[PDB]
RNA sequence: GUUUACCAAAAACAUCACCUCUAGCAUUACUAGUAUUAGAGGCAAUGCCUGCCCAGUGACACCAGUUUAACGGCCGCGGUAUU
RNA sequence: AGAGUUAAAUUAUAACUAAGCUGUAAAAAGCCCUAGUUAAAAUAAAAUAACCCACGAAAGUGACUCUAAUAAUCCUGACACACGAUAGCUAGGACCCAAACUGGGAUUAGAUACCCCACUAUGCCUAGCCCUAAACCCAAAUAGUUACAUAACAAAACUA
C-alpha cells in the first residue's frame, strides 16, 4: 500500500453508508488509482463534536483504504471529499508499512560531559 | 566598561537624528542642488568625449537622459 | 526535453527476468506512473548517461560528474517555474550551475575533445570568465553608448571623406 | 485648451492626478449601462506632505453618538539664566 | 516553496439569570449595547510533548496532511551573483487580539514616563521595495596536536 485514507463518514444507515463506499471508491478509480483493500474500524463516538457541511456531527464510522496511486491525484481526490456532504474529515497519509521499522537499539549510555571549564583554582 | 563607549555612540547617533530632523528641508535642498550640479557635470563631461573627438555636433539619435533626477 | 513514458518500468523493476509476463496491474504498479520524482529523475540520469558517455560504470570521471549534475539543475529549472519565490532551492540552482561550470573549465583544461563532445550533446555553451568583474551602472552605460555611437559616426564621417577625395582625385586625374 | 461677440485672453475657468459624499437598480435621459459603475462636488499632473478640534451651524442618526480632503477655528497675564 | 485542514482560547452574533464589569499597593477613569452559562462563523497564533538538540549557508524553523526538495568524488577565495531577523514604504485584501502615536484617569512640585482604560499606524495574506541588528556563540575558513606552556577574566594553550 503506497496512500491510506482515513474515511470518516457520517453515521448513517447500511445502503446509505454501501453507497457513499461505493461511490468514493469510484471517484478513487477515475483518478487513475488501484484499490489494495478497506478495512471498517467500526462507527465509534468521535472524540469532539466536528462541525462540516453545516451540520454538527456527534458521530461517525471509520473506514481506513489503502491504495497505490500517482503523487499529482491527490488533491484531486482530497478536493472531491471535501465537497461531499457524507463525509466527516477525509485525510489522506503514506501508509505507515512504506516506512520499515528501524532498529530501535535502545537507551546509549551516554557519559557527564567534562573538560567544560578550565582547571584553575577557584 | 563598553556601556561608556555605548552609550557615547549611542548620544552621538540620537544627536544626528535631531540634528536631521530639525534641518531636514536644508538637507532635501542642498542634496537637490548637488544633484543638479552632478547631472550638469555629466552633460558636460559627455559633451566633451565628441567635442575632441572632431564632432562639432552630438550623434543622432542621442538624448543624454538624466540619471541623478530621477523621482521616487 | 525529454518525454518518459509513463509505462517506462522503471530500473528498479526494469533489469530483472519475466517482468514483461506479469499483468497490468503490477506492470502499472511498477510503472512511471505510481513513481515519484526520484524515479523520474533516475530514469533521465540513466538515459542520458548511456547517450552521452562512453563508459557509463566511470562514475568518478568530469564527465559523469557533469552529466549527473545536469539532471538537477533541470529538475531543480523546472521546480522554480512553479515555485517563483522558493529563495533555498534558487541558490541551490544557482551554485549547482557555478559548480557545474568550473567542472566544465577543468574539463576543457585536462580533455578537450571529450569537452566539446560533452558541451554539443547537452546545449551547454562554455563562456570564458570575463575580467574585471564590475556593476554596470547608469553613468558607466550612459558613457560607453555615447563613445561607441561617437565612434562609428567619426569612423563613418572618415570613410565618406575617403571616398570625395578618392571621386575628386579620379576625376581630377583625367580631365 | 476655453472664456467677458463689441474697452479687460489673464495670475481667471477647465485639465490629467488625488479626495469626498449619493445610489443594490430595467424598458425614452442616466442606460439598452450595474459599485474597477453612474451622478452631486472640492483641489489641481508629478515629488515631500497635508499637524489639532465636533466647543458652535449643518449632514447621517429620526434622542446619545460619528463627521472637518464639512461650513470653520487653532490663546492670554506676570517674573525669571549675566544687562 | 506551494496546496489543503483545525484542537484549545477569544470574538461578531441569540436565549435565561443577575447587577455591576474591568481596573490596581490603593484609587480614579471607562463600559453599564454590562457580566455569567448555553450554541457560534471569520481573522491571528500554534498549550504538554521540548529534562528533546535536529534541519538550513546565515537570517530562521518545532498544530496536522500531500507535492517538489535540501549543490559540489567535497581546500581558501571578492568590490561579481544570490539571500538576508524585526522595523519601515507602495498597491490590493483581512482585522479576534496586542499595540507605536494619541485622548482620558492615577502619582508627582512638574510626569508630554513607569500604573489603568479606549483606539490608530503596525504585527496578518499577494506582489514590488528597503538591505539594517548586542545579524554575538563579540572566538574567520580548511586539515590537525595535547608537545612547550596559566598577563588577568572568560570558552585551555597551539600548528600548516
Ligand atoms: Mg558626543
Ligand atoms: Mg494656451
Ligand atoms: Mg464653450
Ligand atoms: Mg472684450
Ligand atoms: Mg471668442
Ligand atoms: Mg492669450
Ligand atoms: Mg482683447
Ligand atoms: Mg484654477
Ligand atoms: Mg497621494
Ligand atoms: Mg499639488
Ligand atoms: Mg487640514
Ligand atoms: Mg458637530
Ligand atoms: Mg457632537
Ligand atoms: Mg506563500
Ligand atoms: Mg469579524
Ligand atoms: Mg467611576
Ligand atoms: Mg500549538
Ligand atoms: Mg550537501
Ligand atoms: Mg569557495
Ligand atoms: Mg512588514
Ligand atoms: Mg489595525
Ligand atoms: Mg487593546
Ligand atoms: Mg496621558
Ligand atoms: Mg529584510
Ligand atoms: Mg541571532
Ligand atoms: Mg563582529
Ligand atoms: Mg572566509
Ligand atoms: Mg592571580
Amino acid at each position: 500500500p503506497r496512500y491510506e485514507l482515513a474515511l470518516i463518514l457520517k453515521a448513517m444507515q447500511r445502503p446509505e453508508t454501501a453507497a457513499a463506499l461505493k461511490r468514493t471508491l469510484e471517484a478513487l478509480m477515475d483518478r487513475g488509482a488501484v484499490v489494495r483493500n478497506l478495512e471498517n474500524l467500526g462507527e465509534r463516538m468521535l472524540p469532539y463534536k466536528i462541525s462540516a457541511h453545516n451540520q454538527r456531527h456527534s458521530r461517525g464510522g471509520y473506514f481506513l483504504v489503502d491504495f497505490y496511486a500517482p503523487a499529482t491525484t491527490v488533491e484531486s481526490m482530497m478536493e472531491h471529499l471535501s465537497r461531499d456532504i457524507d463525509v466527516i474529515r477525509p485525510n489522506i497519509v503514506k501508509h505507515p508499512l512504506t516506512q520499515e521499522v528501524k532498529e530501535c537499539e535502545g537507551i546509549v549510555p551516554v557519559p557527564l560531559e567534562e573538560k567544560l571549564y578550565s582547571t584553575k583554582k577557584r | 566598561k563598553n556601556i561608556l563607549k555605548i552609550r557615547r555612540r549611542k548620544m552621538n547617533h540620537h544627536k544626528y537624528r535631531k540634528l536631521v530632523k530639525r534641518t531636514r528641508f536644508l538637507r532635501r535642498k542642498v542634496r537637490e542642488g548637488r544633484l543638479r550640479q552632478k547631472q550638469v557635470k555629466f552633460e558636460r563631461d559627455l559633451k566633451r568625449i565628441w567635442q575632441k573627438a572632431g564632432l562639432k555636433e552630438a550623434p543622432a539619435g542621442w538624448q543624454t537622459p538624466k540619471i541623478y533626477l530621477k523621482n521616487q | 526535453q525529454d518525454d518518459p513514458p509513463p509505462s517506462m518500468l522503471l530500473l528498479d523493476y526494469q533489469n530483472v527476468p519475466g517482468i514483461h509476463k506479469v499483468d497490468d496491474v503490477v506492470k502499472r504498479l511498477l510503472s512511471l506512473e505510481m513513481a515519484n520524482q526520484k524515479e523520474k529523475l533516475k530514469i533521465k540520469k540513466m538515459q542520458l548517461m548511456n547517450k552521452v558517455l562512453e563508459n557509463p560504470e566511470d562514475t568518478s570521471s568530469l564527465e559523469a560528474r557533469i552529466v549527473a549534475l545536469t539532471v538537477k539543475i533541470r529538475n531543480y529549472e523546472e521546480h522554480m517555474q512553479k515555485h517563483r519565490k522558493d529563495k533555498a532551492h534558487k541558490r541551490f540552482l544557482l551554485m549547482s550551475i557555478d559548480q557545474r561550470k568550473k567542472m566544465l573549465k577543468n574539463l576543457r583544461e585536462t580533455n578537450y575533445a571529450v569537452f566539446e563532445k560533452i558541451c554539443k550533446e547537452l546545449g551547454i555553451e562554455y563562456t570564458f570568465p570575463p575580467p574585471y568583474h564590475r556593476k554596470a551602472h547608469r553613468r558607466w552605460v550612459t558613457k560607453k553608448a555615447l563613445c561607441t555611437q561617437v565612434f562609428r559616426e567619426v569612423q563613418k564621417l572618415k570613410k565618406q571623406k575617403r571616398a570625395l577625395r578618392a571621386a575628386a582625385v579620379a576625376a581630377h586625374k583625367q580631365g
